[PDB]
């Protein structure tokens, strides 16, 4: 603690007393101070790149991937195809929502006050992989998804070194395959990353049954409306990945609970468990990447699939 | 006597200056003098640069070294006759202050010595002009107070830092214990010599604060940053050994390299030392480390921060 500090957190407070450092004027910190608040800030991504980078030199000393890491054998991906109202394109619009203050704030007479909001959403879509299953017997894969801009500030280039840092998270879950050619298909709701639903205080007036345990409740993992980019009214092009890796070597063994809060398992992590994936988080990005173009990157048991973002005006 | 000792020391150190004109015909002569014969008589000596202590160091190698009394004063008559004055005054209170022949041999108070660092420049002048304005044998007084405009708040500390007892106190404090101080040439040790460096000096400054608190301004801030212009200030001091005098600063202007050392390095220096005191110790030359010990610690940081020979490293 002494020799090494704390960077991170201080980064948060000096940036959030900037307007008055010495305490002088006797002025509250800004966003920065709070995380509820901080990421409404611009600053908060110009700070959390700059310690994002500390931890990408750690990762530029280790040795990259080999095929032999990244495959499994056997298994090869023949397609993967998103299912909306137009196939391979998704749509985001805003949409309204109402927020009710009066738990927060005292109400007096009212019965509530609601205060509306808009914020970005998309309409749902499922993703149906082929993959075909060379071996004899049944195997258990890890369907690992992730977007990524296809373009960039200067045209369109799909450098894969770069675009590891821009990779996000779509999903990850665990399915089996029998010997033949399989379909696997999966719905947005079901994602790993995001929070199905977070109950309003009035719900728990009542009293339901997701089950019982506590402030991720709800509360934590991503929010579903966030799930993918805005994109643009052009529709944008975003490249889609599948990688399916070996669930047998993916899984840790232990013994632990009955279903829990494990909806969100990709950022959030499982109650009272082990981070459920043996790769490294990020996989396969998190290390750097050779080759010139992402397509060339790819292993059998990996695929790129186009899809456009469109938003609505 | 003891006191008949005093009287011949006294009228060694009387009027340094005149006491120079070398007067040995060839350099070669004093070969007890070949590895030093460096700094000139007229220079102004520096108690904290390096290479000015180690000619300081060497001449009172050469006093202790005296086998007897008589000895030490044969060496001294003539030393005296062609070092740098000052750096004379150094080694001499050292020696007296140490050397086991000097019992209540007191020096010439330092004030006494050097009036002109104690008094103004307009008393020293002034004085020296009213000695030659009217030869008589009276006695002269002048009042050193003056009138003048007082623009500078700081101007009110001026009876604290103006003081003569507290210079001369800070001189003699340094004699005590001389940065230059080898342990096995004198065979005796100082003992804590480094954490009483970091005491005397703390409290200076907290009696400082104590009379800024007392004037109703706040305390002192520390000098952290390098960059920082610094405030001026005029010392109206003049040296009679010469014509010149302290030169003065105004305030306003970064800080600027010197030939001897750059400014940066004193940043490195500040780091290096911080690191250690972090991971809780410290490298010796060796390469060993030494752990900050709480007995230790203050002592062994005081000989490197100062820096004293002492110092590990």
């Amino acid at each position: 603690v002494e020799y090494y500090g704390s960077l991170h957190n201080w980064g948060h407070v000096m940036m959030a007393n900037i307007t008055d450092p010495d305490h002088r004027f006797q002025e509250n910190p800004g966003v920065m101070s709070d995380t509820s608040t901080s990421l409404r800030d611009p600053i908060f991504y110009r700070w959390h790149r700059f310690i994002d980078n500390i931890f990408q030199e750690h990762k530029k000393s280790f040795h990259p991937y080999t095929k032999e890491e990244l495959s499994f054998p056997g298994v090869e991906v023949v397609g993967v195809s998103i299912n909306s109202k137009t196939a391979n394109v998704i749509t985001t619009l805003i949409k309204e929502s109402l927020l009710e203050l009066s738990h927060g704030i005292n109400f007096g007479t009212d019965q509530s006050v609601k205060v509306k909001y808009h914020h970005l959403d998309h309409e749902p879509f499922t993703y149906n992989i082929v993959v075909e299953n060379n071996s004899g017997a049944e195997k258990h894969s890890t369907v690992r998804i992730f977007l990524a801009p296809k373009y960039d500030e200067l045209n369109n280039k799909l450098e894969p070194d770069e675009q590891r840092r821009l990779f996000i998270e779509l999903d990850k879950f665990f399915y089996t395959l029998t010997p033949g050619k399989n379909t696997i298909v999966r719905n947005h709701q079901d994602s790993s990353v995001t929070i199905s639903k977070v109950r309003t205080f009035d719900q728990l007036g009542a009293g339901e049954g997701v089950s019982e345990d506590s402030t991720e409740y709800c509360s934590c993992g991503w929010p579903e409306h966030m799930l993918i980019p805005r994109g643009s009214h052009k529709g944008m092009e975003f490249e889609l990945f599948v990688m399916l890796t070996d669930h047998d070597e993916d899984t840790v063994a232990g013994l632990s609970e009955n279903a829990v809060c494990s909806d969100a398992v990709s950022y959030c992590g499982a109650r009272d468990d082990r981070y459920p994936d043996k790769k490294a988080m990020g996989f396969p990005f998190d290390r750097k990447i050779e080759a010139r173009t992402a397509a060339e990157f790819l292993t059998p048991n990996m695929g790129l699939t186009d899809i456009k973002i469109k938003f609505h005006g | 006597t003891v006191a008949d000792k005093q009287a011949r020391l006294m009228p060694l150190f009387k009027h340094l200056t005149a006491l120079t004109r070398e007067k040995l015909p060839l350099d070669q002569r004093d070969e007890r003098l070949k590895g030093v014969g460096i700094l000139p008589r007229g220079t102004l000596f520096s108690c904290f640069h390096a290479r000015h202590l180690a000619e300081a160091t060497e001449l009172y190698v050469a006093l202790y070294g005296a086998k007897d009394f008589n000895d030490f004063i044969h060496l001294c008559e003539q030393a005296r006759q062609i070092v740098n004055e000052g750096m004379f005054v150094y080694a001499v209170s050292v020696a007296v202050l140490h050397r086991e022949d000097c019992k209540g041999i007191t020096v010439p108070p330092i004030q006494e010595v050097f009036p002109d660092r104690f008094v103004p420049a307009e008393t020293i002048n002034r004085a020296n002009k009213e000695a030659s304005n009217h030869p008589d044998q009276q006695s002269i007084v002048v009042e050193a107070e003056e009138t003048g405009n007082i623009l500078d708040p700081e101007y009110k500390l001026s009876y604290f830092r103006e003081d003569i007892g507290i210079n001369a106190h800070h001189w003699h404090w340094h004699i005590v214990y001389p940065a230059t101080w080898n342990p096995t040439v004198m065979g005796k040790e100082k003992d804590r010599k480094g954490e009483l460096f970091f005491y005397m000096h703390q409290q200076m400054c907290a009696r400082y604060d104590s009379e800024r608190l007392s004037n109703g301004l706040q305390r002192m801030i520390p000098f952290h940053n390098f960059d920082e212009p610094l405030e001026g200030y005029a010392p109206h001091l003049t040296s009679l050994v010469s014509g010149l005098q302290y030169a003065s600063r105004p305030e306003g202007y970064s800080i600027h390299d010197l030939s001897d050392v750059d400014v940066q390095d004193m940043v490195r220096w500040r780091e290096r030392i911080l690191d250690a005191i972090n991971m809780h110790y410290i490298v010796d030359k060796d390469n060993n480390k030494i752990p900050l010990d709480i007995e230790h610690g203050t002592d062994i940081l005081g000989d490197i921060i100062e820096s004293s020979d002492e110092s590990k490293n």
